[PDB]
């Protein structure tokens, strides 16, 4: 996890890499924030019954 | 002549990202990164 060089020499296995194109890892994206809404309820359940 | 070349993250389909879902994936051995070598080198084959 230094440099993407060598995250691709984790993903071939060797330490001597060809010339060429190869796959990492996925780009993923973390969410910064997380909303939450509900209704505009104000009643209590009657849950003494 | 060709296909239409596609790639799939195995973890991604299966695992939508979920801690508890990937850490069991992983004890089932490489079954991800062969799925992603037969896509990938089936996508260099259409160009060729």
């Amino acid at each position: 996890a230094l440099d993407p060089l060598s995250e691709t020499k984790c993903t071939l296995k060797s330490f001597t890499v060809e010339k060429g194109i190869y796959q990492t890892s996925n780009f993923r994206v973390q969410p910064t924030e997380s909303i939450v809404r509900f209704p505009n309820i104000t009643n209590l359940c009657p849950f003494g019954e | 002549v060709s296909m239409t070349k596609t790639s799939v993250d195995c973890t991604m389909y299966i695992c939508g990202d979920s801690t508890e879902c990937s850490n069991l994936l992983l004890q089932y051995g490489s079954f991800c990164t062969q799925l992603n070598r037969a896509l990938t080198g089936i996508a260099v084959e259409q160009d060729k």
